[PDB]
């Protein structure tokens, strides 16, 4: 999953393991079993939910 | 009164097959390292993404 969070004019984005939206300014572990696992993901998407 | 050749060639073979013995053994577990070698690597690619990255 790609997300992104409100900077206050402007937006920055995220990637990594899946994850849903809470708030408009939070998401969460879309923790299911279907992940595609940390191995497989670049260096630039090892993103976690509570990134900033 | 005769037969030697039969006798003397089973033991030159025999002893060829002492003499091929370390060649066999030193080549062969040169062999067997030349892979644990090969197993090594081709993780390397794993190992140095993760440390450039």
């Amino acid at each position: 999953s790609l997300w992104a969070r409100r900077e206050n004019g402007s937006v920055k984005w995220f990637c990594g393991q899946p994850v849903t939206r809470t708030d408009d300014d939070t998401v969460a572990d879309a923790k299911d079993g279907k992940e595609i696992d940390t191995k497989h993901l670049p260096s630039t998407c090892r993103d976690n939910f509570d990134a900033k | 009164f005769t037969l030697i050749e039969l006798m003397i060639v089973i033991a030159i073979v025999g002893i060829l097959a002492a003499v091929a013995l370390p060649a066999y053994q030193d080549y062969t577990a040169r062999a067997q390292v030349s892979e644990a070698i090969l197993l090594a690597e081709g993780q390397k690619s794993a190992v140095t993404e993760y440390y450039l990255n």
